[PDB]
DNA sequence: TATAATGGGAGCACGGATGC
């Protein structure tokens, strides 16, 4: 279904915050913000899409993003928050797009 | 309004109370679409404590 | 790199293994 005003802005806030907030587990836990998002992004989408991503310096598999999940839940409450605030900047992109897909199709039917 | 506490001091043929009440003054706030509610129902704010 | 825009377009024949 197609979002109204309000919940339209509702997404892009959840997204722009979760990203503020994968910035500031990035300044936590000393990591790095594409490990800690693809890593997010896999818990989101859940384990039926694991892939090597070409920027990462590390292979993501299961394993990789299970020690990285336990190592971001080992975090006091305070911090643990952007961890969801994450989770759901991810869950909100992902139905931001998906509610996107019908603007591509009516701008690509004159090209 | 409800009356926690209630003293009373005889003058002449009348009374006097002096009353302890505790009540609730409501205040509506309009919101925007742009605004989002950072509060849950039925929580409890201070002074200087965000709601929208 | 920011007004708003949100669901396409076109276009005869007989024989034989299968499928309901």
């Amino acid at each position: 279904p197609l979002l109204t005003l309000e919940e339209e802005v509702e997404l892009a806030r959840k997204v722009e915050e979760g990203m503020e907030a994968i910035k500031k587990l990035s300044e936590i836990t000393g990591l790095d913000p594409d490990l800690i998002r693809e890593v997010v992004r896999a818990k989101i989408l859940g384990s039926a899409r694991v892939r090597h991503i070409p920027g990462l310096k590390e292979t993501l598999d299961p394993k990789t993003v299970e020690e990285i999940d336990q190592k971001l839940k080992s975090l006091p409450k305070e911090h643990k928050r952007y961890l969801h605030i994450a989770r759901e900047g991810e869950a909100a992109r992902q139905h931001l797009i998906e509610a996107n897909l019908r603007l591509v199709v009516s701008i690509a039917k004159k090209y | 309004v409800r009356a926690a506490q209630v003293e009373a001091e005889e003058e002449g043929e009348t009374v006097y109370l002096t009353l302890f009440l505790e009540w609730t003054e409501p205040k509506d706030y309009r919101v925007q679409p742009h605004m989002n509610v950072v509060v849950p129902e039925g929580a409890r704010v201070e002074a200087g404590d965000k709601i929208v």
